RNA sequence: UGAAAUUUUAGUACCUGUGAAGAUGCAGGUUACCCGCGACAGGACGGAAAGACCCCAUGGAGCUUUACUGUAGUUUGAUAU
RNA sequence: GGUGUAGUGGUAGGAGAGCGUUCUAAGGGCGUUGAAGGUCGAUCGUGAGGACGGCUGGAGCGCUUAGAAGUGAGAAUGCCG
RNA sequence: GGUAGCGGAGAAAUUCCAAACGAACUUGGAGAUAGCUGGUUCUCUCCGAAAUAGCUUUAGGGCUAGCCUCGGAAUUGAGAA
RNA sequence: GUAGCGGCGAGCGAAACGGGAAGAGCCCAAACCAACAAGCUUGUUGGGGUUGUAGGACUCCGAUAUGGUAGUCUGUUAGUAUAGUUGAAGGAUUUGGAAAAUUCCGCUAAAGAGGGUGAAAGCCCCGUAGACGAAAUGCUGACAACACCUAGGAGGAUCCUGAGUACGGCGGAACACGAGAAAUUCCGUCGGAAUCCGCGGGGACCAUCCCGCAAGGCUAAAUACUCCCUAGUGACCGAUAGUGAACCAGUACCGUGAGGGAAAGGUGAAAAGCACCCCGGAAGGGGAGUGAAAUAGAUCCUGAAACCGUGUGCCUACAACAAGUCAAAGCUCGUUAAUGAGUGAUGGCGUGCCUUUUGUAGAAUGAACCGGCGAGUUACGAUUGCAUGCGAGGUUAAGUCGAAGAGACGGAGCCGCAGCGAAAGCGAGUCUGAAUAGGGCGAAUGAGUAUGUAGUCGUAGACCCGAAACCAUGUGAUCUA
């Protein structure tokens, strides 16, 4: 979800991790990723967006 | 899908045909243009409708008519489309635009009697055909010329 | 750029409901003493662009 | 000491015939051991120059005139100064 | 997949299906225990073409799926060497 | 030293104007235009012409039709012998 | 690509409305007032005033405020540009000349961007994430200061409101509009107004109506462009490519001059660039050395083909040969081990490739050979096929936010759902017609649309190369007249 800066920063540098905000998610990102780790608030915001 | 296993739908994409790439391809050498002539030249060919000097068809035919400056066209609506509304509903150009039936009303809505109306309605429009007015009123509705 | 319309044709033909082109008739300008009344009566009526002519010119009226 | 034009690859004969109708190369026959050197110029429709002759292109250019259309100049009138 | 019958010369040209080249993405790999490239070989496929060995070489390159093209030369009195 | 290309100069030859002057040279418009000539690069499979009519400042060009190819619709099956 | 313009040809081609980006409005001239000066007006100065629901002067009243600015090398302040500082984490084992590679255990990460290092490094180096930093000089923004603008109401008796102007004739030109029925705008020439009961415009012109107030000026933002500077990006080039120019390139060279205009990158990790010896006058070699490698020795990575030469397994001096192919003895050799390979006496058949042609072995054209380079592309539109989504519906464009992304919003607009008629107009009909007739085009009898992709077409150089030429700037009388 927006504003989770510490989570975003701490995760980004991992080679296998791609960080995206729930508001900015694209077909290419989802398809590239083998698994999707989402927070519950992020899922709520996604459901609202779609 | 997986980026390493993509597959387009069958027949969705085709391979471009490249000419002048050897004889066995069927477009080698002449590249399908044939042998000499005007149509075989780069940028060759005659302008559209040209007839090699025979008087073209449009020249043979006479001009006709004129355009009325005050021309008025009406967005047409038929009784079958009016059936989509409920009895007692007030049909209005705004109602039609909101319903998406008439995106562009032009000079105004004119109602025509193509189909069979079945609902009682009060219809407001720029114009009504005589048959359309009769059908609306016979269905127990009413018509008002906005 | 946008493909341009042939203005001469646009003045001389009309697009019909079925996609065809309605056209006037030739020989309807003058020298009527050289034509029988039957010819004049039957040239007064409009006609349609023939298949061959249409296939030559359709691209000039695409957006008429 | 050391070029050049040319050059599809060539183990590159003669006669008669054939063939896009004038063949070293195709047919029949004849002649001819292999490689050169000095000479000649019949042929390779030899080389050189996308024939200048001829015709064609709704090509070009220079020129002519009572070709067409313009026009610099020259002249005549009105008008302003 | 099997059987049967029929068919399969071809210029202009239409249709179809493929080979190979460079690059991008993803996946999965290979490389100083020798990549690409070069060279030789008596190898495989119906074709464009694909492997595998020996030698040379010395650092990058395949494969599968999809994508994009400066994507294939033997001729232009083509240009450069 | 002077005369400069819509030009100069010419005891006059279309003669000279930096080794080609019926209009210098250089750059630009400019990749002028070329119904004309040449060239146009991998493979296999299916089918496969035309060199005719009509009209054309048209005749070695072009347009429609005829002949080829690919897809589709439909029929009281209309084609061929 | 509509309305239109157009030898009504070829073509040319709007504007308003609507949706957005950005937004900002202000000064004079004149009337009139005060002063000044000369010669009751007439010039200078200051005030005054600025306009169309007419304004202003002028006359009455009342307020001496209220707000604003597109000003200032005026400071004060902040930020920023131009140097910088800091910045985590690895050792072993195998191959190797060299480890970053391999293998085993670790560690770091707000840093796994990137580059370099003796081969391919998150942890070796420069860096990166992040944190921090400016004496001096610019730039920006704020704050303040100074500065400059900033009045309401009521009356019209009178005065002012842009003159050789607007406008007209003639001749041109600009408006998509080529004189056309032609408005509107402008130029030259001539003629030549009104002024608020006024004037201009609403595409000849007139009347009515509506809208506006010319002949004076200024004005930021959205917009166009990049020689340069800084930081980056690329399904862009990789030494015949990419700038002409990766290299001392606009150089060499060419030309009187304008001007034209090249070629030319790579030793190795490190010069460790071969001490010394030998042949030779040297050049150049052979040893000896360096090096992992010298057939990496400076013409230096790799090192193809043409071309040239050395060695030889087979064949060749009675043969007429598009040079091969088919058959084949002999000899030689033994492979991706295949009913093998090289050569080949001898015999059969057999006139190259390409282009262009009715027809070419052609004595028709092109190629000396080898290598490289060298020709249907892209953008915007049209149309068809195929594919996907939605479906009587389909869809957004510009623009805003966002990584130069996707995506979201944006429905203005476009296509389709109704046609017929020249048009008024009518409408599942409509037009022709006197017609309930006939007939035409339509409906009955419905699929479209957005996007992708491919075929073809149009506009563009439009598949590539090629004129003689035309036009517009320049450079040339050092030859020659
Ligand atoms: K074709
Ligand atoms: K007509
Ligand atoms: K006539
Ligand atoms: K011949
Ligand atoms: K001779
Ligand atoms: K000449
Ligand atoms: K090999
Ligand atoms: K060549
Ligand atoms: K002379
Ligand atoms: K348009
Ligand atoms: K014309
Ligand atoms: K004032
Ligand atoms: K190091
Ligand atoms: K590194
Ligand atoms: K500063
Ligand atoms: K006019
Ligand atoms: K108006
Ligand atoms: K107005
Ligand atoms: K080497
Ligand atoms: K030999
Ligand atoms: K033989
Ligand atoms: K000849
Ligand atoms: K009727
Ligand atoms: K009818
Ligand atoms: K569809
Ligand atoms: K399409
Ligand atoms: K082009
Ligand atoms: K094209
Ligand atoms: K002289
Ligand atoms: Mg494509
Ligand atoms: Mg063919
Ligand atoms: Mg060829
Ligand atoms: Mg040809
Ligand atoms: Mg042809
Ligand atoms: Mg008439
Ligand atoms: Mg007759
Ligand atoms: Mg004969
Ligand atoms: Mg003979
Ligand atoms: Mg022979
Ligand atoms: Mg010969
Ligand atoms: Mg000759
Ligand atoms: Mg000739
Ligand atoms: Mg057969
Ligand atoms: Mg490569
Ligand atoms: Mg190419
Ligand atoms: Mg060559
Ligand atoms: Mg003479
Ligand atoms: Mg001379
Ligand atoms: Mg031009
Ligand atoms: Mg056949
Ligand atoms: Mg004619
Ligand atoms: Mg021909
Ligand atoms: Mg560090
Ligand atoms: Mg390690
Ligand atoms: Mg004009
Ligand atoms: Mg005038
Ligand atoms: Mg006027
Ligand atoms: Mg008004
Ligand atoms: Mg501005
Ligand atoms: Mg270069
Ligand atoms: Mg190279
Ligand atoms: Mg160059
Ligand atoms: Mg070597
Ligand atoms: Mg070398
Ligand atoms: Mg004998
Ligand atoms: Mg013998
Ligand atoms: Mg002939
Ligand atoms: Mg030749
Ligand atoms: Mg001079
Ligand atoms: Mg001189």
């Amino acid at each position: 979800e927006n504003g989770n800066d510490f989570a975003a920063l701490s995760a980004r540098n991992l080679p296998n991790v791609s960080v995206v905000t729930s508001d900015n998610v694209s077909v290419l990102d989802v398809v590239s990723a083998n698994k999707v780790l989402a927070t519950q608030t992020a899922l709520t915001q996604i459901e609202e967006v779609l | 899908m997986k980026l390493h296993e993509l597959k387009p739908a069958e027949g969705s994409r085709q391979v471009r045909n490249r000419v002048g790439r050897g004889t066995s391809s069927g477009n080698g050498k002449t590249a399908g243009r044939g042998q000499k002539g005007q149509k075989a030249r780069s940028g060759g060919g005659v302008r559209l409708g040209f007839e090699g000097g025979q008087t073209p068809l449009f020249r043979r035919l006479p001009k006709r008519g004129f355009t009325n400056i005050n021309r008025k066209d009406y967005a047409v609506v038929n009784l079958d489309t009016l059936n989509r509304f409920e009895d007692g509903t007030e049909v209005t150009p705004v109602v039609l635009k909101e319903a998406g039936i008439v995106k562009n009303e032009k000079a105004g809505i004119k109602v025509l009697a193509d189909g069979e109306l079945t609902k009682k309605l009060t219809v407001k429009a720029a114009k009504f055909s005589k048959s359309a007015q009769e059908a609306i009123e016979a269905a127990g509705g009413s018509i008002e010329v906005i | 750029p946008k493909q341009k319309t042939h203005r001469g044709l646009a003045k001389r033909v009309k697009r019909t409901g079925g996609g065809g082109l309605k056209r006037g008739r030739a020989f309807t300008s003058h020298r009527f003493h050289g034509k029988t009344k039957k010819q004049r009566r039957q040239l007064r009526k409009a006609s349609m662009v023939a298949k061959g002519d249409y296939k030559r010119i359709r691209q000039q009226l695409a957006r008429m």
